[PDB]
Formats: C-alpha cells, structure tokens, sequence
RNA sequence: CACGGACCAAGGAGUCUAACGUCUAUGCGAGUGUUUGGGUGUAAAACCCAUACGCGUAAUGAAAGUGAACGUAGGUUGGGGCCUCGCAAGAGGUGCACAAUCGACCGAUCCUGAGGAUGGAUUUGAGUAAGAGCAUAGCUGUUGGGACCCGAAAG
RNA sequence: AAGCUCGUAUCAGUUUUAUGA
C-alpha cells in the first residue's frame, strides 16, 4: 500500500 | 488554517476534585504535623 | 617528450597513429600541437565549456572558423543563443552535443577534421582553464 | 539550513523540453512559476543575467541584486508565507 | 538505415524476414574497457577465507633470555613431551603462527561505475557480431551463413 | 595534514563484516513470501497516512505516516477499532493541526474503503 | 656477581648451572655484539 | 528497447550508447582520402642505401 | 678486530585494513556515486530502481547578517596556433591555455549626513571575473593499528 | 619526475682587453 523502494 | 485539537491531561491541569481536596485535608488533620 | 600515450584506448592509439603520420609529413604547426596535446594526461586537459567556444565566435574576424578542441566539450547553463558552427573534439558531453546540433552546426570527431583540415587550414585550438583548479 | 542559487542557473528547474515554449514568445502576466522551495534551494543570488522572459520566484530569501536584475527583465518576486 | 540481418527457420533456410540492426553493435568494442571491468566484476562473487584467529597463540611458550648460547626464540615450557624447549609464536617455527594472518576483513568484492559497466556490456554485444573476434576468441564460426546469427522465434 | 583514526582500543575483537548482504536479502523476501503466504489476500503491510515532516530543512518533503489519528478515522466514518481489523494503521499520540494533511488522509481513507473487499464472518 | 660464559657444560640450559650462587649473569658472544654496539652510542654521545 | 538507439531512448533511467571518438575503425582508408594525399609532401625510400 | 657461519633438506620475514594525500588510467561530467535497501535472478553471481543522502556547483564574517557583470566579462603588456598579403624572408589582424601590472562586483572594515544615503581609499579570500568535479581502478606516500621478521629490565 | 615556454644566443671552475683599491 505504500510506493516500493526501488523499480517495479 | 487551524483544526481546534482535542483536550489533554493537564490543559484541564489540575481538576479540583471535591473529594481529594476533602481527603488530602482529612489525613493532614489525623496524622498531626 | 613522449613515445606512446599512457592511455590504453585502442581508439585513441588510432588518433596517435593517424597524427604522427600527418605531423611528420604535412610540416604545418597545427599538427604538431595537436598531436602533441593528447599525449597528455587528464589534469593536464582540462574541459572546454560550450561557453568558450562562444566567446571563441563573438572574437573579431572569426566567425565561420572550424574550432577545434582537444579535450572534451562540456555543457553549459549560462548561455542561451549560441552560433551555428562546426566543433571538432575527442568527447563531447551528451548536453552539449545537443546544444550544438540544435542551434544548428555540426559535432565532428577528430579524423573527420583531419580529412577536413589537413594542414589544419581556418582551424582555432582552445584549450582549457588548468591553473584554475587545484 | 540555507542552499544558495544563482541566476545564471534559474531555468535549470524548468524541464528542457518546456525551455523552448518559454524562451520563444516572451509575454508579460504569462509567466513560468519557477517553485525554489520544492527544488531544494533557501536563497537566491545573481551571477548573471537572464532574458526578457518574465520570471516568478518563490523562496525564503533572496539578494537586493537579485531581486532587482528580475525586476528589470520584467518579473516577480514572491515572498513566501 | 542499420543493413539487415537474414532470420533463420529452425530446419536451417534462409527467410525472408530481415531485420535493421538494433544500433547495440555499433557500439566502441573497447578491449581496454572490457578488461578492466572484467577483472573487478570476476571478483565479485567470491567467498572470504582466513586462517584461525588462536592458530599459533594456544602455546604457553616464554623466551629463554640472552646469554644462553641458544636463538632468543619464544620455547615451550615444561617438559618429558618432547614438544617442550622448542621454538614457537614465530614464522619461522615449526607449528608456529603464520607471518600476516589472512583476515576475513579483505576487500573481496569491487565497486565498478554503471555507466562504465554498461559501457563494457555494450561493447561486449557489439564485438558478438564481428566474426573476425569471434574466430580470435574460440568459436568454430567459419560453415555458418552470417554474423550477427539470428533464429525464429518458434526456438 | 585533518585525520582521526579510532584505532586506540582492541578494535580487532569487533570488526564486523556483512558477508550475508546477499544471504539476508534472500531471508527477508522468504519472510516477506512465508507473510503473504499466511496473509493469503491482505496486502503484506497496514494502510499508512501522508504525513508533512519536520524541520526548517524537510518541511518542504510529504512522508509517510504511522497512523492516521481517531479524527482523519471517525472523519473518513468508521471507528478506530474497527480499522485496525481492516488493517488502517491507528496513532492515537500524532494531533490534527494542517488542512492540507488531513484532507489528503480522508481521501486517502476514503478511496481505500471503495477498493477493498471485506470477507463476512460466516 | 658472577659472568658464566655459556660453553660446553654451560651452553643450553633453562636455568641454573652448578656454579652456587644468589646472583649471577649468564653471558653469551651474542652479548658482546650488542655491549660493544651500546659502546658506540654511549662513547659518541657522552 | 533494451538499450536505445537514435529515435527509442533507453529503457534505462538516463542512459545512451557511448560516442566513437574516431569515426572510421581504419586509418589506413582515411590516409588515402583525396584531400590529405593532396596536401602530403612525397615519401621517402622506406629503406636507406648504404654512403660510406 | 668483534660478531654469525659443522653439513643438508623443508619452513622462514614490508602483509592486510582503516583514514587521509600525490601521480596515472577509465566512466560520466555542473554534475557525479546502483549494490542502506527494494525489485528481479538460471540464485552470495548478473541485471534493473523509487526516495533521500555524500562531495562538488559561492564565499565572506566571531556571529547576526550579506552575497560576486557599468563595459563584447575589462584595459595594457607577452603568448602556441590560425587568418591576409608576401615566388620567400618579413609585416599586420586575430589572439587559446597561461604569466605580470592597472581596474568592475561579493564580504567585513570609515568619511560623506540621504537616519546610514551617491560617491571616495586601501586591508582581508586558497573569492566573482563565463564553472571542474564526482566516482572506480592502478603505482604509491603519510599516520594508526601485532604492522618487515625474532629478542627486552615486567605491572 | 611532471607541466609550460623559448632550442636558443640560454651560457662556461678558461684566456684577452679595458676598468680597479
């Protein structure tokens, strides 16, 4: 739910 | 702007209390000085 | 005073190659300076600024001369109308490649000057601020 | 905390694909809102001169130089709240 | 226009879909490069080894002192071991500790630059399609159509 | 000509080396899968506010949050209680003071209780 | 203080020989390259 | 995709292909170029006779 | 002189790391550094990456504070090259980096009295004067670590 | 050792002439 570190 | 917070502890500081201030002189006239 | 660069780019060997060749031969200064300067090391050519280069065309009587760096080509912010000529250098940073081509002149490698100027005839040599930094 | 820009710089902040709308046509009351606080930079100094592009600046502070050399050019200066 | 590169069908024809190079192979084949960022990447998975932190230290040996017509030598005390008055503690000795115990604490993997490790990849695919480094690196290439060698997608 | 070197003490006793960079990246997505394994259709983590951080130097930056408050809860009209089980994240501690931040959170609540799917009891 | 010169009966022991004395100093040819070397110093920077 | 070329970007987050710094992988074509052989001063022997 | 050396085998001593620095190589370049982490993986490899952070892009002053273009970024003196003329020597123009001297702006420093104004003179700086750095690798230097290997009157 | 100039008229454990107590 939170925007991830890193690239999707 | 601002969005009037809600109460805390000690912004109603010290609530008088009928009772302890009846209680905390009830001990101080028993215990002697 | 140098026999082989102290660089290992097979490209850049090529260069050597190709200016030893025309140094020796052509008996013109332009060659001599030129294939002298990349016998040097990387404090030793320092970057020239798109910044120089426009000053180096707002000079009196040197408007459509094919300037030639040795070093590489960098970048800049404080311009913003710059001259539609031919630049010629090793690298050029990919800002500055743009803002060459857009204003609308061409980027040129080395080699391709030498076929253009082999007597390094209407060329201009900068280099770079190196007392500058420390 | 207090990171300084020059004004030689200021249009570094605006996307280069957005540069040539801006340079193009220079027209007063339509300006680009150039926003200091959100790129990082407290002051605002001069180092050099920009075009006659009108200019909004918003910052926390900002140099008597700087702000007159934006003026001149015909541009604002917002102090923030 | 990159020339085109002849898709080949699985039973080994010639089809007539072609395809412009991907401007990958056009890439500088930097060997210098390559090699340099080769050397660093190769270390990179690699697994720590040291010697024993109390090898050559669980010896209770003291020095004779001087003036006893025998090397200065740390020697085992006590003694009926044969172990015992001989030299320890040293590079020298026999049983003794090794000179720089190797740590664990020893660089093991390189940091590289991405640019220049991207350059080197890069550069890595362009000299694929070569056919003359190709034959200088291994690779029995010379009863095969073209270079680079491309098959249909049914692989 | 400045240099400190801490190396005065038994620093040889503590020297660790993080050897298990690649070993303990590996152990936390297997926790991470073991998780949404055992937390089959929930997400693997609580719905976090946005949140304005402090300092002259941050104040510029919009984070993320513990939890919301009982006010931005009862506000986006459901019970702090009740949102845990639903798995909002609750700061009963944090105080409601800017607009913006709370505007932005009931709309962040809002728009999540429209996406979701509650399972029943039965 | 007696100087036992560590030869023959004397060259190689952990401890004591049988010369029977509180004090004594055990003494090598090693020790008069060291005691002639700490001469040097002393007869140069006295 | 993968790796970009003159109309594609990259795929990468600010990445292009590096520039040759020499245009033509042989030198030798480009000493035989029309212009320069113009401009050359003739060659020697290659190998010197033995004076004395 | 003195000290070591009866003979042979095998072992046997400037190593690793941290910190800071010079030179060189390489990538990118007013930017630069993926590898704290996340994603991914044929699985300690490799391959991608959001947000920040570090150093640099601005300094000065004790701090508060202020903050680098009058000029084609400045005049004069030299200056590799290049350009025009020269059958050549040579003359002139242009002058890159860089070096000397006279100036413009920033900073603190006093008169002028418009309160602190327009202008006046230096001092400070590893200043601005159209950036040059960041990162990795190699040779290497200094300092700290057992620190080139063995040895000390011990608490 | 490295960079930047001039590869020169930059000079020399020397002689001469003149100036010298």
């Amino acid at each position: 739910l939170q925007t991830p570190a890193g690239g999707k | 702007t601002s969005m009037t917070p809600a109460p805390k502890i000690s912004y109603k500081k010290g609530a008088a209390s009928n009772r302890t201030k009846f209680v905390r002189s009830l001990v101080r006239e028993i215990a002697g000085l | 005073h140098r026999t082989a660069p102290k660089s290992d780019n097979v490209y850049l060997k090529l260069l050597v190659k190709l200016y030893t060749f025309l140094a020796r031969r052509t008996d013109a200064p332009f060659n001599k300076v030129v294939l002298k300067a990349l016998f040097l090391s990387k404090i030793n050519r320092p970057p020239v600024s798109v910044s120089r280069i426009a000053r180096a065309l707002k000079q009196e009587g040197a408007a459509n001369k094919t300037v030639v760096v040795v070093g590489t080509v960098t970048d800049d912010a404080r311009i913003f109308e710059f001259p539609k000529t031919t630049v010629a250098a090793l690298r050029f940073t990919a800002g500055a490649r743009a803002k060459i081509v857009k204003a609308g002149g061409e980027c040129i490698t080395l080699d391709q000057l030498a076929v253009r100027a082999p007597k390094g005839q209407n060329t201009l040599i900068l280099r770079g601020p190196r007392n500058s930094r420390e | 905390w207090k990171p300084v820009l020059n004004l030689d710089k200021l249009w570094t902040l605006i996307p280069e694909d957005k540069r040539d709308q801006y340079l193009k046509s220079a027209s007063k009351e339509t300006a680009p809102v150039i926003d200091t606080l959100a790129a990082g930079y407290g002051k605002i100094l001069g180092k050099g001169r920009i075009p006659n592009v009108p200019v909004i600046v918003k910052a926390r502070f900002v140099s008597k130089l700087a702000e007159e050399k934006i003026r001149a050019a015909g541009g604002v200066v917002e102090l923030i709240a | 226009s990159r020339p085109q590169v002849t898709v080949h069908s699985l039973t080994g024809e010639a089809t007539a879909n072609a395809l412009p190079l991907p401007a990958v192979f056009s890439a500088p084949i930097r060997p210098d490069i390559v090699h340099t960022v080769f050397t660093s990447v190769n270390k990179n998975k690699r697994q720590a080894y040291a010697v024993s932190e109390k090898a050559g230290h669980q010896t209770s040996a003291e020095s004779w002192g001087t003036g006893r017509a025998v090397a200065r030598i740390p020697r085992v005390g006590g003694g009926g071991t044969g172990r015992s008055g001989q030299g320890a503690f040293g590079n020298m000795c026999r049983g003794g500790r090794m000179f720089a115990p190797t740590k664990t604490w020893r660089k093991w993997n390189v940091k590289v630059n991405h640019n220049e490790k991207r350059y080197a990849t890069a550069s890595a695919i362009a000299a694929t399609a070569v056919a003359s480094l190709v034959l200088a690196r291994g690779h029995r290439v010379e009863k095969i159509p073209e270079i680079p060698l491309v098959v249909s997608t049914d692989l | 000509p400045i240099l400190k070197n801490h190396f005065r003490k038994h620093w040889q006793e503590r020297v660790k080396v993080h050897f298990d960079q690649a070993g303990k990246k590996v152990s936390r997505r297997n926790a991470r899968a073991t998780r949404a394994a055992k937390i089959a259709p929930r997400p693997l983590d609580l719905l976090r506010p946005v949140v304005r951080a402090p300092t002259v130097k941050y104040n510029r930056k919009v984070r993320a949050g513990r939890g919301f408050t009982l006010a931005e809860v009862k506000a986006a009209g459901l019970t702090a209680a009740y949102a845990r089980t639903i798995g909002i994240a609750v700061d009963h501690r944090r105080q409601n003071r800017n607009q913006e931040i709370f505007d932005a959170n009931v709309q962040r609540l809002k728009e999540y209780q429209s996406k979701i799917i509650v399972f029943p009891r039965n | 203080v007696t100087l036992v010169v560590a030869s023959g009966r004397n060259k190689g022991l952990a401890g004591r020989p049988k010369g029977v004395k509180g004090k004594y100093k055990m003494v090598d040819g090693v020790m008069k390259n060291e005691q002639r070397a700490l001469r040097r110093i002393a007869k140069k920077h006295h | 995709q993968v790796w970009g070329s003159e109309t594609v970007a990259s795929s990468k987050v600010g990445y292009t292909l590096p520039s040759h710094i020499i245009s033509t992988s042989d030198v030798t074509r480009i000493i035989n170029s029309s212009e320069i052989q113009s401009a050359i001063r003739p060659a020697g022997q290659a190998t010197q006779k033995r004076t004395h």
